[PDB]
């Protein structure tokens, strides 16, 4: 068939028409970043050669190839780790929570380290670590498992005791129904709606981080992007081994069987032609490894910067932290990746209103210092922007600049004087 | 059928015609002994880097 | 260690900084030459409670370094030279 | 170690050229590694063997030489990039982003040109000296309950002030700078002190 691309949606637009939202939705979205690889190590000689000497004698012929694949590794090896040193290290405090969870009704257990689990992760992160499944070595990651969970837990802690004050110096406390109101205001969005509204946003949260989990262990194809970077590595390192099969032209692919079944004259012409495959092969294997290690730098970079800005703050870049006029995110350590749980702003349940650039009262031109004129058909009101707390209009709100006779569209209400 | 190894005794129990074993990558990681009909595991030499 | 096995090195029950990245954790240091698994930070608690807050008296104005490369050398190799002169 | 950045680009280029020079010292498999002697000692029929294998190895290490030159430079580009964007948005203006233009609440930036690089001084506030206090979502008052315009409820112990979220400087819970939205009975936590009306 041809393709669709969305739902038609034909905006209701008028001059005169506003759509002012009257309820909200605390959104939980899942963000997956791979942070770093699986550190090879190959052993050019042995690759190319194993133990016998007559290759390596052979392959000095070639010089310092070797030692290029070598250091080339090397350096991937030392990148991954400074990836994970970017990703992860960005507090130097190792933050906890107070052993009472008295949050205001706010449940961080599903995101918090488990006690009784001897790893000491967090459920969704027990959840991640188990939904992801010749001269070659594997150098060890230089942070554990345990260590960048324990990053994570610093991370959690800091930011649910102490606000965004840590990621910018000494780790102030604030009261977490306090520092929700701080991040509605930065949204635009009043203390008193956050306030009021405690307990069904608490709940709304609760249940967002609960879908989180049920959708994570109901869908196989949500940690894709960790497993393609798995696959990718162990089947660039499986067409490696595999190369070695092959004779390249020789009359075998076994040096022994060629050391064995002729002199060293044309032994020499036959190990050549295997060296010249297998070094092929393997600067055809480091080559694409640079590349792919540039493809994991850029994607650290990334959630490097989603770190910073997300976890640590509250950012005003539109999708940058979820979809949504973004509140929070907590991080969770994944296998080599990092999953960010964005908490957003959703605005839902908008209503019609009537609006009005400016109110003509006295001769003179009110206009609203922080919200909007809304007219629900009879009676004029000014609002704020995100959500509907109708308010009437006095001085206290609005501002005075002009007459009536320069603003298009003004309408004629009484302003109210305290 | 040359090489290098440590021969362990092995838990693989071959069929009756079949001599050496393969692993994913086609390395030689299990044989039979042609003298005594016994199956030996071949571990690599413990190659390090210094 | 799980990297392999560190011959010439004291290993040591206290944590540090990591100085030279052994791997799993593990770091070496001169002070002799000393092995131990590094620490990840200074252990600070932070005082929680539903109805207390911190508020800063004071301030530091601090001025930071952040070296950013920009251009490689151009380097340019005539290419029949290089192989044949 | 403090410009350890830019000496390691310019090592790797120093080294990528010592090693392409270095490499053609090897002969590749062929009697000599120098022209001049294959040419002066052999026929063309075996001399064009032996400088065909010389060729094909000098070419494989030109090729492989642009290949991580071409890394390193996409590389070099994408860091450039990162300073590009610190630039016009650390130096021409004020940034909000964390973390992006130093540690702490972001002030300005002078950019300094350095070596292949440039170094950008960010100057940055930094709280310090912090000091507990009791604090409260809203004041209670005539049945109203008052919240902030822009700071926050804080007690000394005894007495009840409004002050800015990032510096202590107490004022007195005015009309002025506190709103008010519905009664007492909603908010939780909500305590009882007198809003003054000037
Ligand atoms: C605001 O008013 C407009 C116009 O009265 C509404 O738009 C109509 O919605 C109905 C129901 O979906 C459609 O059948 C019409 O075609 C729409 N008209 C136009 C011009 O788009 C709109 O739904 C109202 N908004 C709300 C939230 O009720
Ligand atoms: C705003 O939306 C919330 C849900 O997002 C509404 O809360 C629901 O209210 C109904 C009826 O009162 C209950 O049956 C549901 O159980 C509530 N859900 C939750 C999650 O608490 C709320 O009533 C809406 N408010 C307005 C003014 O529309
Ligand atoms: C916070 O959330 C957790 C899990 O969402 C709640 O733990 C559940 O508690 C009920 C009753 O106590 C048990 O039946 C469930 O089995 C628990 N779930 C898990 C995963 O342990 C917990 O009660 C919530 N509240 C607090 C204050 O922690
Ligand atoms: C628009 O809003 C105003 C105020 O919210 C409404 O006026 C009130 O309407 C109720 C319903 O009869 C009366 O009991 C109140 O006395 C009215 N208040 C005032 C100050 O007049 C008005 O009815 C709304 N109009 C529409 C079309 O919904
Ligand atoms: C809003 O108020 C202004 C001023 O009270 C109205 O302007 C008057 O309009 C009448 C007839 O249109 C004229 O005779 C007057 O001379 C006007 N006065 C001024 C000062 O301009 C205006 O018509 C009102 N608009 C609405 C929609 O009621
Ligand atoms: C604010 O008060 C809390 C508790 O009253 C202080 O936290 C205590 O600080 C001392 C001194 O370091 C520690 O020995 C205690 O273990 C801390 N208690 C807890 C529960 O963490 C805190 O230091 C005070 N803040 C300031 C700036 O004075
Ligand atoms: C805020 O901190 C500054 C230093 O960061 C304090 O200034 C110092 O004050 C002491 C005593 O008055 C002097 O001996 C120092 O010479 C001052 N240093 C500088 C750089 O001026 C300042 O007093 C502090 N203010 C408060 C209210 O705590
Ligand atoms: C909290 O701050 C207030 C205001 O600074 C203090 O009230 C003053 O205290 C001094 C010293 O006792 C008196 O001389 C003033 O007359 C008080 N002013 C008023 C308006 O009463 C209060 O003492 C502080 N409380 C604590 C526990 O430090
Ligand atoms: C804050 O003030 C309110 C009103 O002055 C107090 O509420 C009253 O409490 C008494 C005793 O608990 C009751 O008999 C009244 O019926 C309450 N009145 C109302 C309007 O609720 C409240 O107790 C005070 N709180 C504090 C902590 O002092
Ligand atoms: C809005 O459009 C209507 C016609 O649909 C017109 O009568 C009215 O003057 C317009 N108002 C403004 C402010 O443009
Ligand atoms: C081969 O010789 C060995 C010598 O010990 C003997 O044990 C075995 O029975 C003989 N036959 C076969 C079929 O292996
Ligand atoms: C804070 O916790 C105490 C118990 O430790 C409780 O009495 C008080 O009501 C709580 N206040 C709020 C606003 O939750």
């Amino acid at each position: 068939y041809t393709m669709s691309l969305g739902a038609e949606n034909s905006v209701a637009y008028s001059n005169n028409s506003i759509a002012i939202p009257t309820n909200f939705t605390i959104s939980v979205t899942t963000e997956i970043l791979p942070v770093s690889m699986t550190k090879t190590s190959v052993d050019c000689t042995m690759y190319i050669c194993g133990d016998s000497t007559e290759c390596s004698n052979l392959l000095l012929q070639y010089g310092s190839f070797c030692t290029q694949l070598n250091r080339a590794l090397t350096g991937i090896a030392v990148e991954q780790d400074k990836n994970t040193q970017e990703v992860f290290a960005q507090v130097k405090q190792i933050y906890k929570t107070p052993p009472i969870k008295d949050f205001g009704g706010f449940n961080f257990s599903q995101i918090l380290p488990d006690p009784s689990k001897p790893s000491k992760r967090s459920p969704i992160e027990d959840l991640l670590f188990n939904k992801v499944t010749n001269g070659l070595t594997v150098l060890p990651p230089l942070l554990t498992d345990e260590m960048i969970a324990q990053y994570t837990s610093a991370l959690l802690a800091g930011t649910i005791t102490s606000g965004w004050t840590f990621g910018a110096g000494p780790a102030l406390q604030i009261p977490f129904p306090m520092q929700m109101a701080y991040r509605f205001n930065g949204i635009g969005v009043t203390q008193n709606v956050l306030y009021e509204n405690q307990k069904l946003i608490a709940n709304q949260f609760n249940s967002a981080i609960g879908k989180i989990q049920d959708s994570l262990s109901s869908t196989p194809s949500a940690l894709g992007k960790l497993q393609d970077v798995v696959n990718q590595n162990a089947q660039a390192l499986n067409t490696l081994v595999k190369q070695l099969s092959s004779n390249f032209g020789a009359i075998s692919s076994v040096l022994n069987d060629i050391l064995s079944r002729l002199d060293p004259p044309e032994a020499e012409v036959q190990i050549d032609r295997l060296i010249t495959g297998r070094l092929q092969s393997l600067q055809t294997y480091v080559t694409q490894q640079l590349i792919r290690a540039a493809e994991i730098r850029a994607s650290a970079n990334l959630a490097a910067t989603k770190m910073s800005e997300c976890v640590l703050g509250q950012s005003k870049r539109v999708d940058f932290c979820g979809k949504g006029y973004h509140l929070m995110s907590f991080p969770q350590s994944a296998p080599h990746g990092v999953v960010f749980l964005h908490v957003t702003y959703v605005p839902a349940q908008e209503k019609n209103f009537t609006t009005a650039p400016a109110i003509c009262h006295d001769g003179k031109a009110h206009f609203p210092r922080e919200g909007v004129f809304v007219s629900n058909g009879t009676h004029w009101f000014v609002t704020q922007r995100n959500f509907y707390e109708p308010q009437i209009i006095t001085t206290d709100n609005t501002f005075v600049s002009g007459n009536c006779d320069v603003v298009i569209g003004i309408v004629n209400n009484t302003v109210y004087d305290p | 059928l040359t090489g290098t190894g440590v021969l362990t005794e092995s838990n693989k129990k071959f069929l009756p015609f079949q001599q050496f074993g393969r692993d994913i990558a086609d390395t030689t990681d299990a044989v039979r002994d042609p003298q005594t009909l016994e199956i030996l595991d071949i571990t690599p030499c413990s190659f390090g880097g210094v | 260690t799980r990297a392999g096995c560190l011959i010439g090195a004291e290993h040591v029950n206290n944590s540090y900084e990591c100085d030279i990245p052994i791997g799993a954790g593990i770091c070496a240091s001169y002070q002799s030459i000393i092995a131990y698994t590094m620490s990840l930070g200074a252990e600070n608690s932070v005082a929680y409670s539903n109805n207390s807050i911190a508020i800063p008296t004071n301030f530091t104005i601090s001025v930071t370094t952040e070296i950013l490369p920009v251009s490689m050398t151009k380097t340019s190799v005539d290419c029949t030279m290089y192989i044949c002169g």
